[PDB]
């Protein structure tokens, strides 16, 4: 089957401030893997933006966008985009979209568990109250 | 000039090593047809919404026009008889997959 | 320091704007995420009331 | 020594089994509890006089 490598990848000549959005992408990926650990975090330390070893930035952006849990269709949609900031915008959007759900689940878990703790802790207080009024005063509230 | 591959619920993100273990044995026939080539390779394409394997063999429109060719490393086949390795190495946008 | 603050400021602002445009996604999507969570840990057939 | 060892390893398997059953109990209880909170806070926001 006929195929051709029509891999368009235009980028501005001045490449100093253009990697700052990448810096925000890796900061969101660091926050996604720190608050929602999926894979080990050693791989993020292996491939850093400060090493100047990113010979293929398009590949680095795709690998960073791969941690997102967005449906495959979204990946196809990111490939449909031709401009570079549009795909960066979409990759960040995918990350934040997952991030809100993650934050909701985490807050809910700590909150629900603390509710269980406030349950049993108040029961511990009630148990102490009983015990301390068990062998201290013997109420004669019967027939 | 090979038949389309049966992704079968296996996303292969670009530049992210992945493994594919289809349950069907018809792709193994394709695995045996590419051992004679000197430079073997395999392509990875994506399926559209509401996945269905019978339309992939009937029609060729389910799969997206985009494709990601890459080279195979090595087979293992620990549990299944089809344990191929996939990678996102060479991206492509076919004009017409048909 | 001025150049770094302007770069960090423009990046934080552009990202805050993208984030605001993402918050436009409705809360129903969040409720659907929790819905899929309810089904992921529930399972079984509808053998309810 | 092995005669003692067989019983010990059996006890080890039995202990992990009883403890993991307690964990499979409570972890699933946390999941069902999360399910409830989403059905209460977000889903069924009615049910009242």
């Amino acid at each position: 089957m006929v195929e051709v490598e029509n891999v368009v990848h235009e980028d501005f000549q001045v490449t100093e401030e253009v990697k700052a959005l990448t810096a925000e992408i890796v900061k969101t990926i660091r926050d996604i893997i720190a608050l929602n650990p999926l894979y080990r975090e050693s791989v993020l330390q292996m491939m850093q933006a400060g090493q100047r070893v990113v010979d293929n930035p398009i590949y680095l952006s795709d690998m960073g966008a791969a941690l997102t849990g967005a449906e495959s269709h979204e990946l196809q949609d990111v490939l449909e985009e031709t401009n570079i900031p549009k795909r960066l915008y979409k990759a960040l959007s995918l990350l934040k979209k997952e991030f809100e759900l993650s934050k909701l689940q985490q807050r809910l878990g700590r909150e629900v568990e603390e509710k269980i703790k406030q349950t049993h802790r108040k029961y511990l207080l009630q148990e102490q109250l009983k015990i301390i009024k068990k062998e201290l005063g013997l109420e004669k509230d019967d027939k | 000039h090979l038949p389309l591959i049966a992704i079968t619920r296996n996303p292969v993100f670009p530049r992210f090593i992945k493994i594919i273990e289809v349950k069907n044995k018809k792709l193994v026939e394709l695995l045996r047809r590419k051992v004679r080539l000197a430079q073997p390779y395999v392509g990875v394409f994506l399926k559209r919404d509401d996945s269905n394997e019978s339309d992939v063999v009937e029609s060729l429109d389910e799969i997206y026009h985009t494709g990601t060719f890459a080279q195979i490393h090595e087979m293992q086949d620990l549990g299944d008889k089809l344990r191929m390795i996939v990678m996102g190495h060479r991206r492509v946008h076919i004009s017409r997959q048909l």
